[PDB]
């Protein structure tokens, strides 16, 4: 035996138990809880290091030899934040743990099984985190999914048809002949892609046809009418095909309230958008669903954090979205908000707390794509900075805050839409959607992407190059991304009718189809670290928030964390 | 305690475009105001719709508007809706809107009623100042409350003060102080069972006091007058049941002054 | 230097208003694309500089460009220009509306309208109704939304309003504040007159037999407003 | 006739595509790149920029194979992948061939023993592959004597047999007068300047992945180059004692610059040592014949390609490339690809 | 002007780097991506005009930005810069190490370690052994390699190294220079002690029984300090 | 909350942690290492027990609702000795933990789903 510096260990292979790493430039802490490598038999691959032919490569591997494996990775998940190898065999993750070869290494299971077949990834000092997922995605340009991508998102669920009105509004794929469209689009990107209906309908057969063409849940959207009869049909329709319903409620009150709302969804399983309001006339009384279990609230980009510039460009936003001419009189009129400092403040610290479930975008409709995950971690730092630790933190670090933080946009929307199964974590079983971050660029910029078992994008430099650092480095596409290599690589979620019914063969589609399931029996109490019920005391008459008596309120962040290090524009 | 960012102010200057029409020389809006580009109506002013991004006026707000029309400018100002007084519980929502107009200029302010709610506390003061041959059409509805949810006179307090300066010397001062607490308003000289109050005033407008009179006694479900003050400009006061009949005399009045 | 492709359009856009800023300088009167990319990247670079807030940048975008340092037509063709720019504080989306003053020699696409009014559902009789909004918060009502079915907060004779829709242009939206009481206008509605969704008060054709069940859906439902017998005869279906 | 297209190479040279033998599939740009430079057929490893690929040209097991396989159905070039070779297991070996490789990369950084090449070379030979290898840096199981015994004068085709600075260095360069070593040289060392030697050491640290900030690799980063080694270099390939020229790129390389780092080279020669003594003429063919087959049938033959590309021949597919003769070596004017222009 | 997509690529960077350089002059602050683009480009020109060596660009890329020119945090998050330069004498890698002074005062990703060190190896008893390299070059072995069948011309006792590995840092490496003699330690290898690959001095099971048919392997071919007896008896499989 | 003594406990459901049991007639002690039972929401089957439609029995059962479930088992494995609900789903294993419904009780995965 021997002891080695703890400097010079974590250099070497990355932080072990008890080692903290700040996350980014944010005031965000992470400790490693702890450690499945055993000291002395790291894995670590170069010029005459242990993953080599014999050492750590098996000469007689067992049959479930790993495709990839990732060395020393700090995976930082929603089941914990520790460090391991991850195993990826046909397109999943085969196994977390200490990898290698069992013939010369101690406690390697067969598979986590290094063998000649066996692709070695370098995670030695990288954080490795699940894509992400968002669920509130505009299709209006396909640009926004490279932007995603890039950004750390590998599953998109949302709806429409390119740059129309009606998606410019809302997140709908309108009728069987749209979706068709759209699934066949959907072959050129690499990305997880999932497609939602219009729920705004009283006819249970146009409904049930949209499902069975190949939504995976329904949006029922005040641009298209967002009445009680609409609500009622969609989520019987819903109930009846087991796929999630997503809500933006009517801002104008022309068919009622919040209470009425709430009284046509019945208590039935719910996702909603702007669940504080976003400055419609449910606001901000509707910030009170979010204490209901049934209710799966979802809160926007742009308002998180509250900041100086917050309030400045809301009504723009919501004009240019909304689709209401800036040179009417009747549209500038119509166009009334019920936005309030108090309210967008209250937001943030309704995510601290865990009364917000999802962060999404809304992308190009209220929102921006690629800074969901920024957004999440700026608003992380604003109520670390603000509030300080949480009182559920069990240490000297932020790991609860970190791993509630993360939920927010990984496995709470996998759970809202049924996918959890495939993805939303680092779990065995699940499709290989990592991001591997640096931890100085953790939440803003990641290092690359792994779709699927295979690299699909990630920072490079010059191609003609003799390596592949210098610069300019930017990120492009890898090899997952083109060919027939992205029909393996991605996913195009469908309902499970439609795929009994073969929507994959009957449209052609190449990549791998996969069916929703378990939509309708989640509440809030299903969501991880977020799953904070509390009867929300909405004052309107003061626009006060209260939760279990004490009011919630935060103040607008003059500078916010990875903003302007990491950008040039 | 302001609960925005940074403090509410609309500083707004128009002048005449190149093109004859009126637009907006410069302008500069933080939370809760925005300005958009003027409206013009075919046949009517130019029209600008001072934006409230908010559902009304609560516990320390302060507002600051600084509007300047300049010379030959013939300008309509306008609200989105209702300005809506909500319930400052310790404090109060205050108001300053100063105001100038140029030489030959036409600016007929015409904002939406005032609802204060129950328990609100408000505090107004405008300030416009005129030159010798500039025309002002000021206008300001009160209303009781909500009335149709029998919210009548339940707010805290509503002071409004009115300071009208003609060539930087005073011609038109009005203080309107609404008590509930102290006095009565519903009282036979206050109110008198009445909900909405219009008060109006006519700087130089060609119109003359039969005219506005005669519009009086012919607008329905309103009981209204029209005198002359000290410095030979025309005050109309007016109350109703509900703000439609005032709205409808008010506009009745524009056009009278407009069609000159 | 890890580049986003929003990043990379972002360089462009900074070049060319660059580019247009140069020609600017040497003389040029500025066309469309020019004096766009001059506002946006002035707003991106003074966003990145940190000294001004976004209503500052709102305000100060709209003096850039004076009117004789564009082409004719540019100051109307340009109605806003939009730039998310990354200040201190985060991506903030910075609107400048009509930065130019416009000429009035060239207006491209301009509109020659007819001095005539035009007039909307020709031949419907107009019925007044009284609206009181009841409730806490103000109503917006749009014109095809079958008054019968309103925010139960809303006040009025429903019956008078059964199969009834407001007398506004289509599109437009009349707004009921909370204690206000307005008077509206109301014309049948037209086509084959079968209401369905709303708030599933009639869901079905609209004549006098279904007004009945409306009128008593309505009152079980608590609108208010809505007047139906005590001694209520069921039918079949309903 | 009337079916025909015509393209007029008045005043252009024709030559055939280029072969770049030792590419790693870093990234997918550096197709276009290598594409524009006037290479038309890459043969090599990887699986994107995983660090067993910035070290190795390697696309290990069948998973991988296909992977790669089916991405290669995006580009405009001719593609050919190399297995992993750095294994003692014969069925391991076997079931890559099968699965599609055509060939075997032996890499020093997943372990280059002699009993890996012994075995990797058995399968090689019951499966009618190349073997390609880059030699064990640190001498740790043997010399060079000590792997050529394993190689045991079987066809071998050598990366970086100048050394590169490895331990096998300068003895390394001995192989390169054996019958059965095929010995390649990499871009960066050629031609021999004045800027050669300082990136050097940059280079290697990043390819084999070493941290600089850390006091064992950098104690490890330990190189045997030397100016006399790199001087050497360019005279055995005016010589022709090494037979192809390659990139390695984006590890130790440039792939678009196979082409004029070759001709540059070769300027380099003819501007030192004059004309070869094989030239019957005043001109340079003889050189100019021998630089072309380093970098066009020189690798389709080493790799068992050339019956399909290499040469403007008869019964070989049309991977052509128009040069005007003021740019050629640098910028082509077009390519050709399986006769119609990409 | 026939232009290479890394052509294309590295005007994108220049003109990034223009853009950097023109806010420091503004006296912006610079962040992570303007700093690296900055060093990148004057780099890119220097070579290009071609008064300096790739070395003189090395030493002169970290004279470029100064610690108060950039933002906290971008000298801690800047390791190196590499730019592929166009020289008078061909393309070549110019590296930049540490171009910025760190300030110390925000670190990006720090890392907050415990005072306490690592035992690797833990539950392995180590025996010493001393080796010396009668070779002519230096030989470097690493953590995982099976010690008995190093360099031939490596001379200990294989007999006492049979089955272990050294007892360092796995990832590390142990250089033996020619002539010297260095003691090192041994630990015995774990899991199935199963040795395949190396020199093929053992393939099979590491066990008393295989260590007879491997020392006498050695002898035969030839490694230092492996003694085999002369009347060695063959197996059936070896 | 309230507490019921060990005896009537064990009775009812089986050895919690830290309860021991002999083996056979054997000298062999097999003590409960741990329990993945939340107290008071134990699967039970009988006439009035919990496993009945609606309270432990889901009427909105998961997509991997269980074949068979056997509940309140001592699982003695070389994986360890504790006390689980074992659920089996097309003839393999599905889940190891706390079973039921998801709608009326806590901490029920949904693999256990019955």
């Amino acid at each position: 035996m021997k002891k080695i510096s703890r400097k010079e260990y974590v250099s070497m292979y990355g932080p072990t138990t008890g080692d903290k790493v700040r996350l980014g430039d944010t005031d965000l802490i992470a400790e490693v809880e702890h450690d499945y490598t055993i000291y002395g038999e790291e894995l670590k691959f170069g010029g005459g290091k242990t993953l080599r032919e014999g050492m750590s490569q098996s000469n007689n591997p067992s049959k479930e030899e790993l495709d990839l494996i990732i060395t020393n990775a700090l995976i930082v998940d929603y089941t914990g934040i520790y460090k391991a190898d991850i195993g990826i065999k046909d397109g999943k993750i085969a196994g977390i743990g200490k990898g290698g070869n069992k013939d010369m290494q101690d406690g390697v299971k067969n598979n986590l099984s290094v063998g000649p077949a066996t692709e070695a990834l370098a995670g030695e000092g990288l954080i490795v985190t699940a894509g992400g997922i968002d669920t509130h995605i505009h299709f209006i340009s396909p640009q926004q999914i490279p932007t995603a991508f890039a950004s750390g998102v590998t599953t998109m669920i949302g709806g429409g048809t390119g740059p129309a009105d009606g998606t410019n509004a809302t997140t709908i794929t309108p009728g069987r002949r749209n979706l068709k469209w759209m699934l066949r689009a959907a072959e050129e990107y690499s990305m997880n892609l999932g497609f939602l209906a219009k729920g705004n309908a009283s006819n249970d057969a146009s409904l049930a046809d949209q499902i069975e063409a190949g939504a995976i849940g329904f949006k029922i959207h005040e641009d298209w009418g967002t009445t009680p009869s609409a609500i009622n049909h969609a989520l019987d329709v819903a109930d009846k095909y087991d796929v999630q319903v997503a809500i933006h409620t009517d801002t104008l009150n022309e068919a009622g309230c919040v209470e009425d709302t709430m009284a046509a969804i019945a208590g039935r399983t719910m996702h909603t958008f702007h669940t504080e309001g976003a400055g419609g006339g449910h606001a901000p009384d509707i910030i009170k669903v979010a204490g209901e279990h049934n209710i799966l609230p979802a809160s926007t980009n742009p308002t998180i954090p509250f900041t100086v510039n917050t309030e400045a460009e809301h009504m723009d936003m919501l004009m240019v979205c909304h689709h209401l001419d800036k040179s009417i009189k009747e549209d500038v009129q119509f166009a009334d908000s019920r936005i309030r400092p108090q309210t967008i403040a209250a937001e943030d610290t309704l995510h601290d707390m865990g009364i917000f479930s999802i962060t999404s975008s809304d992308s190009q409709a209220m929102g921006r794509v690629g800074e969901v995950i920024t957004r999440t971690w700026q608003t992380a730092d604003k109520n670390k900075k603000e509030f300080g630790r949480l009182k559920e933190e069990k240490g000297d670090n932020d790991n609860f805050r970190i791993k509630r933080y993360l939920s927010k946009y990984t496995i709470n929307p996998a759970i809202a839409h049924g996918i959890s199964e495939y993805v939303g974590s680092v779990e065995v079983g699940k499709v290989a959607d990592l991001v591997l971050w640096s931890p100085a660029f953790f939440g803003v910029k990641p290092n690359m992407i792994i779709k699927g078992g295979f690299i699909a994008l990630s920072q490079m430099g010059d191609a003609n190059a003799s390596i592949p650092t210098p610069q300019p480095v930017y990120y492009r596409e890898m090899f997952a991304h083109h060919g027939k290599a992205k029909y393996d690589a991605n996913i195009t979620f469908v309902s499970q009718a439609a795929y009994d019914k073969g929507i994959k063969e009957e449209l052609g589609l190449e990549r791998q189809v996969l069916p929703v399931k378990n939509c309708r029996n989640i509440t809030k109490k299903d969501m991880q670290f977020n799953d904070t019920t509390a009867h929300i005391e909405v004052n309107p008459e003061t626009y006060h928030v209260f939760v279990d008596g004490k009011e919630v309120t935060s103040k607008p962040a003059n500078k916010v964390s990875l903003a302007q290090l990491f950008s040039i524009f | 305690m302001n609960t925005y960012a940074q403090e509410s102010k609309l500083r707004l200057k128009t002048k005449i475009g190149a093109d004859g029409r009126c637009v907006i020389e410069d302008n500069f809006f933080t939370p809760p105001f925005k300005l958009m580009a003027p409206f013009y109506p075919k046949d009517d002013l130019a029209e600008i719709m001072l934006l409230a991004v908010s559902p009304g006026m609560m516990r320390g707000d302060a507002q600051d508007v600084q509007l300047n029309i300049g010379p030959n400018c013939k300008l309509r100002i306008t609200s989105q809706s209702f300005e809506k007084i909500h319930n400052t519980e310790d404090g109060f929502a205050s108001r300053d809107m100063h105001i100038v107009v140029g030489e030959n200029a036409f600016l007929d302010f015409a904002p939406f009623p005032l609802i204060p709610f129950e328990n609100a506390h408000f505090k107004g003061n405008t300030t416009i100042s005129l030159r010798s041959s500039s025309q002002l059409l000021y206008s300001a509805i009160i209303v009781a409350g909500r009335v149709a949810r029998n919210e009548l006179f339940k707010f805290n307090r509503l002071h409004t003060k009115i300071s009208i300066l003609q060539d930087e010397k005073p011609i038109y001062y009005d203080n309107t102080i609404l008590d509930p607490k102290t006095t009565d308003l519903n009282n036979m000289c206050m109110f008198d069972g009445y909900t909405h109050y219009l008060n109006l005033v006519l700087v130089n407008c060609p119109i003359e006091l039969s005219g506005v009179r005669e519009c009086i006694e012919e607008s329905e479900g309103v009981d209204g007058a029209v005198s002359e003050t000290a410095s030979s400009h025309l005050c109309v006061k007016a109350l109703a049941k509900g703000s439609e009949p005032l709205l409808h005399l008010r506009e009745k009045i524009a056009r009278l002054v407009t069609q000159t | 230097m890890k580049l986003t492709p929003k990043e990379l359009d972002k360089l462009m856009l900074h070049y060319a208003g660059e580019l247009a800023k140069k020609r600017k300088e040497k003389g040029i009167k500025l066309n469309y694309v020019e004096a766009v990319a001059l506002i946006s990247a002035h707003i991106m670079e003074e966003a990145r500089a940190g000294k001004k807030t976004a209503a500052e940048l709102m305000q100060e975008g709209r003096t850039l460009l004076k009117p004789d340092d564009v082409m004719d037509g540019v100051a109307s063709m340009i109605h806003e220009v939009g730039i998310e720019a990354m200040f201190p504080d985060g991506t903030k989306l910075v609107t400048v509306h009509t930065p130019i003053e416009a000429n009035g020699k060239l207006v491209p696409g301009e509109l020659f309208l007819k001095n005539e009014d035009i007039t909307i559902n020709e031949g419907k009789k107009a019925v007044s109704v009284k609206v009181k909004n009841v409730g806490d918060r103000p109503v917006q009502i749009g014109s095809h939304f079958h008054f019968f079915e309103v925010n139960r907060c809303l006040d009025f004779d429903r019956e008078k309003t059964f199969g009834k829709r407001l007398d506004i242009a289509s599109g437009t939206a009349v707004r009921f504040e909370p204690g206000e009481e307005k008077s509206v206008e109301l014309i049948d509605i037209g086509g084959n007159r079968r209401i369905f969704g709303f708030n599933a008060l009639v869901d079905r054709q609209a004549d006098n037999e279904s007004k009945k069940i409306a009128l008593h859906r309505a009152k079980e439902r608590g609108f208010h407003g809505a007047k139906s017998d005590d001694n209520y005869v069921k039918t079949i279906k309903e």
